Formats: C-alpha cells, sequence, structure tokens
C-alpha cells in the first residue's frame, strides 16, 4: 500500500520563512516559528489560525512543545531560547548561554529539561524551571543542526556539520557514540525513532539513513528527494503506514515506505523549499512548511 | 568601457560567481563562488580552466599575490573563514586563518596578511602562519559594521576600524571621528590621504582635504597607476553592490564616468595593465533570491 495524503488547509500569516511545525503531543494544536521572530499556534484539524505568540529579537529557527502540551520552548537567532506558557502566551523563562543562533531545541519526555543546538558549536541542557543551564557540552567542531532526547530522556543525540551523529548520555553529559559511515558530508537533521531503537539521519548528500546507532549500523538508505543546502526535518509516520516522511529542496513532501525504501508518495504544492514536516500524533495528518518565497504552512490527510 | 566578453558559470543551472580577481596568467581570470569553489576561465572564451574546492561557504571575497604564486579566500561562515593558497604547480593549502572574515597581503612585500575579526585586525606571517600583532584598543573602537583591516603602501601604517596604527611600535597613533556606520577607511595609494567613506583626511595634518558624498557607502579600488578611483556602493539595509560603479579622479576626487550595467555587482577587478576591467554581474530578476550571475569583460579607454 501507499498513502493518499492530499492538501486540506494552507495556513498563511507569517510574514517570512517558516522554519518549524510541530504538533502539539496531545493532538489539538499546531505550532510554527518563522523567521519573522514569531511563534503561532493553529488548530490542528481546522487550521484554524488561534494565537501569536512574540519575544523573540530576531527570527526563530525551531519550536518545540512539552510532554503535556502546555509549554513550548523557541531557539532563535538572537543566541537565546525562550520558554512559554501556550494558553497565556507569556515568556516564563529566556535561556541564556549560547554565544551564537541557537538552532535546535527539544523537551525531555519528563519535560524537567530543554537541550539545545547552536551555530556556537555546542550542545546545551537547561533546567525548565530555573532556566539556568546545567551542562554545557562541546559537542561539535561546525555548528549543531538538531538535538533530541530519546523516550526514556537518558540520551540525547545530535547532528552536526562536522558530519558527525553523537549520542550522550544525559545525566552526565558523557559522549557515548560517534556514528560516522564512509563519508561525512553534514549531518543535517537527525532524531530517535518512537521506539528509541534507531536514529534517522539526513545528509546534505541528499540521503536520509536509518541507524542501528548501539551496533552502529546503518539499516536503510532514503534517497529520491533534494537536499544539499537546507536543513530539512524529517519524521517517522507511525500511525498508520509506516512511512518516512522529509521536505525536500525541490518544493515537495517525500513519503518512503520505510521497510523497503521506495518512495510511496510526493506532496506537490509549496512554491519554495519545504523545510519542515510534522506527523500528527494520532491521526494520519502531515504538516509541511516553505522558506521564504513560500511562506505558508499546508495541512495533508491520508486514509492510511 | 566597451563590452569585450560575458560568461556564466559551466555546467550549473544558476550560476554562482561571486568574486573575481586576474591571474598571474594574463587572458585568465579566477573566481570564487557560492559554493566555496574556486575557479580558473579564460575571459575571453568562458572556458572553465579548472575548479578547486577551497571553502564550505560561499566565497566573499579574493586576492592574488602580485608574483602568482599565492591566493588569498574569504568565505561566508564556515570555519576556516579565510585561507591562503599556494598556485605555484600544485594548488594547495599554505595556512588558515579561522575566524578573519576578511584578509589582504601586506602591500609594499608581500609577506604578510593582514585578516579581520570585527573590530580586531590581526597581522600574520606568510611563511609560518603565525600571528605576528593583533591590533584593538576599545577605548578608540569605533566599531564599524563593515569593518576591514587593511596596510598603507609601504606596510608601516595599519588603519583598522578608523583607527591609525604605526605597525613597528604597535600603537594607536590617531582615532578618525565615526561619521558613518560601516566603512572603516582604506590608504590612498600616495600614501598621504585616507579615504574614510564620504571623508578624505590629509596623514600630514588630519585635516578634512575633500567631501565626496558620492563615495558613502563605497568600496574602492584604484588602477594600477593611481590616477583613477572605481567604487561602487553597498546596497544597505542579496547583492553586495549595487548596479552602478563610478570612476573618479585620483587626485582632486571629481568624478569621471558612472556606469549603470542594470544589474546588480557582485564584484570587479582590472588587470596589471588596466586594458580591462572585469565585473561579476546578476542577471537574476529578483537579485540575489535567484541569484544567476555573468562575468563580463570590459575595455577601460
Amino acid at each position: 500500500v501507499k498513502p493518499n495524503y492530499a492538501l486540506k488547509f494552507t495556513l498563511a500569516g507569517h510574514t517570512k520563512a517558516v522554519s518549524s511545525v510541530k504538533f502539539s503531543p496531545n493532538g489539538e494544536w499546531l505550532a510554527s516559528s518563522s523567521a519573522d521572530k514569531l511563534i503561532k499556534i493553529w488548530g490542528a484539524y481546522d487550521g484554524k489560525f488561534e494565537k501569536t505568540i512574540s519575544g523573540h529579537k530576531l527570527g526563530i529557527s525551531d519550536v518545540a512543545w512539552s510532554s503535556d502540551s502546555n509549554l513550548l520552548v523557541s531557539a532563535s537567532d538572537d543566541k537565546t531560547l525562550k520558554i512559554w506558557d501556550v494558553s497565556s502566551g507569556k515568556c516564563l523563562k529566556t535561556l541564556k548561554g549560547h554565544s551564537n543562533y541557537v538552532f535546535c531545541c527539544n523537551f525531555n519526555p519528563q519535560s524537567n529539561l530543554i537541550v539545545s543546538g547552536s551555530f556556537d558549536e555546542s550542545v546545551r541542557i537547561w533546567d525548565v524551571k530555573t532556566g539556568k543551564c546545567l551542562k554545557t557540552l562541546p559537542a561539535h567542531s561546525d555548528p549543531v543542526s538538531a538535538v533530541h532526547f530519546n523516550r526514556d530522556g537518558s540520551l540525547i543525540v545530535s547532528s552536526s556539520y562536522d558530519g558527525l551523529c553523537r549520542i550522550w548520555d544525559t545525566a552526565s553529559g558523557q559522549c557515548l557514540k560517534t556514528l560516522i559511515d564512509d563519508d561525512n558530508p553534514p549531518v543535517s537533521f537527525v532524531k530517535f525513532s518512537p521506539n528509541g531503537k534507531y536514529i534517522l539521519a539526513a545528509t546534505l548528500d541528499n540521503t536520509l539513513k536509518l541507524w542501528d546507532y548501539s551496533k552502529g549500523k546503518c539499516l536503510k538508505t532514503y534517497t529520491g528527494h533534494k537536499n544539499e543546502k537546507y536543513c530539512i526535518f524529517a519524521n517517522f509516520s507511525v500511525t498508520g503506514g509506516k512511512w518516512i516522511v522529509s521536505g525536500s529542496e525541490d518544493n515537495l513532501v517525500y513519503i518512503w515506505n520505510l521497510q523497503t525504501k521506495e518512495i510511496v508518495q510526493k506532496l506537490q504544492g509549496h512554491t519554495d523549499v519545504v523545510i519542515s514536516t510534522a506527523c500528527h500524533p494520532t491521526e494520519n495528518i502531515i504538516a509541511s512548511a516553505a522558506l521564504e518565497n513560500d511562506k505558508t504552512i499546508k495541512l495533508w490527510k491520508s486514509d492510511c | 568601457f566597451r563590452p569585450i566578453s560575458v560568461f556564466r558559470e559551466a555546467n550549473e543551472d544558476e550560476s554562482g560567481f561571486t568574486c573575481c580577481a586576474f591571474s598571474a596568467r594574463e587572458r585568465f581570470l579566477m573566481l570564487g563562488t557560492c559554493t566555496g569553489q574556486l575557479k580558473l576561465y579564460n575571459v575571453f572564451s568562458g572556458q572553465e580552466e579548472a575548479s578547486y574546492n577551497c571553502h564550505n561557504s560561499a566565497i566573499t571575497h579574493l586576492e592574488p599575490s602580485r608574483d602568482g604564486s599565492l591566493l588569498l579566500t574569504s568565505a561566508t561562515w564556515s570555519q576556516p573563514l579565510s585561507a591562503l593558497w599556494g598556485m605555484k604547480s600544485v594548488f594547495d593549502m599554505k595556512h588558515s586563518f579561522t575566524e578573519d572574515h576578511y584578509v589582504e597581503f601586506s602591500k609594499h612585500s608581500q609577506d604578510r596578511v593582514i585578516g579581520t575579526k570585527g573590530d580586531i585586525a590581526h597581522i600574520y606571517d606568510i611563511q609560518t602562519g603565525n600571528k605576528l600583532l593583533t591590533l584593538f584598543n576599545p577605548d578608540l573602537a569605533n566599531n564599524y559594521k563593515r569593518n576591514c583591516a587593511t596596510f598603507n603602501p609601504t606596510d608601516d601604517l595599519v588603519l583598522n576600524d578608523g583607527v591609525l596604527w604605526d605597525v613597528r611600535s604597535a600603537q594607536a597613533i590617531h582615532k578618525f571621528d565615526k561619521f558613518n556606520m560601516n566603512i572603516s577607511g582604506v590608504f590612498h595609494p600616495n600614501g598621504l590621504e585616507v579615504i574614510i567613506n564620504t571623508e578624505i583626511w590629509d596623514l600630514r595634518t588630519f585635516h578634512l582635504l575633500h567631501t565626496v558624498p558620492a563615495l558613502d557607502q563605497c568600496r574602492v579600488v584604484f588602477n594600477h597607476t593611481g590616477t583613477v578611483m572605481y567604487g561602487a556602493m553597498l546596497q544597505a539595509d542579496k547583492s553586495p553592490f549595487g548596479s552602478s560603479f563610478r570612476t573618479f579622479n585620483a587626485t582632486d576626487y571629481k568624478p569621471i564616468a558612472t556606469i549603470d550595467v542594470k544589474r546588480n555587482i557582485f564584484d570587479l577587478c582590472t588587470d596589471t595593465k588596466d586594458c580591462y576591467l572585469a565585473v561579476i554581474e546578476n542577471q537574476g530578476s529578483m537579485d540575489a533570491l535567484n541569484m544567476d550571475t555573468v562575468c563580463r569583460l570590459y575595455e577601460v579607454g
């Protein structure tokens, strides 16, 4: 089988490139961040605009939800992250410490920590409740493109323009693994699989790879899309068929059969790089977002 | 300025020339590209002769040494931000300058490199690559946003961030007042004046010799006799320059010509004999969104 994602809504409102879209874990909301310095919240099922959250001084690279859908964290060119109470829209904490643009962020599942990655080549771990930096990891020797906790919060994975993925012990900050294949093109994206067994990593050679990170083995390779310049977010789609989903620099959403590596769908409609995609936690719904020449978010729905 | 030749980048769907300089091998031009490559082109045929991987981000600026043996490059964001390349026989890296986003050779004897990191000037030895000097004084700084440190023609003085430095003693000898946000200024090739945005200051007295409004936000280069000055205005707050450049009498700064190529400019340079002007011009219909540059070769009348 193949999915049959079709376009349901186009969300317009950001006035610059849209950098990141994330579904709330409770499935009710979509959050978006933008180069326009704004976070916007949208209804996940009807695409209806809900509110604008503001405070960052420069463009926002990434946004992420707390496990209970009540908080957001954002990562900004202004060198800070901000923790937000979504219902009130207020900035609860500003995390200061990085010496250059912050590109990526995430809560742990417990939601008492935030992990961040930066142009300054560090990964930082922050106390959600104090807003204080708990650890600074000398993670990489080039800018950090993604950071993600595993399902029990004991591990952090990071990816960098230095060509490496690295896995870190949350508690000690120790590096526990460096993944590298037969070459080291910039690693533009990484995340753990939902079950925590694998990581999915994008490299700027038009390639996605599924890794057994314990065994240090590449298990699947996905190609056919265009990805040589931008750090495009990818996903496991697990609500229906088992897919891999990623944006592409030819302005399409690509969907692959996880097991067979075959392209099963390409979603057409955006007019610029599709730099972010997200998969709804319970329904077969995809959100995509595109760069400056497009500025829109699209919601897509599939029967499987 | 009669058009003589035009060419775009070979093999590429969107042409990505960003900067250029004539090589010592006449008829050939070196061009940097938006993917960090250094390419050699026959300027008359448009034929690509060689390609080298210099940086992991777009080349912004380059400078060949006069004897043809060395080349400085600067990139956009990836480290090393600048590098020194050997061109004798094999093309290879001699030294790298990790954080200097702009570099120039010394001018009289080309045995040093001067780099800029924000407000700070670094001077390196070409042979060892060692940092010989750091020039910075926070009390004297002007904090020019596009500061570029530069040697004077005899290499005994440095202009950095609008501050004049004596190199031998590593002492600031004069701070010029700040009258713009971006341009930190250059030495005139006569060694006796500095051109700091619209202000021409006398180095004998520090008096204001000229007000030249047309030089606002301009980068400049002189012909090799020192009699003509080319100037092009940065695009304010995308292509580095606008679509026009201007020539000036180098003695009295009176304008000579205004040339509007109707395309935004990325770079320009002249050959040692001042027969030719090479200009990187963007055909892109929305400036640098859809960057699509060509190199035009003009005859200097």
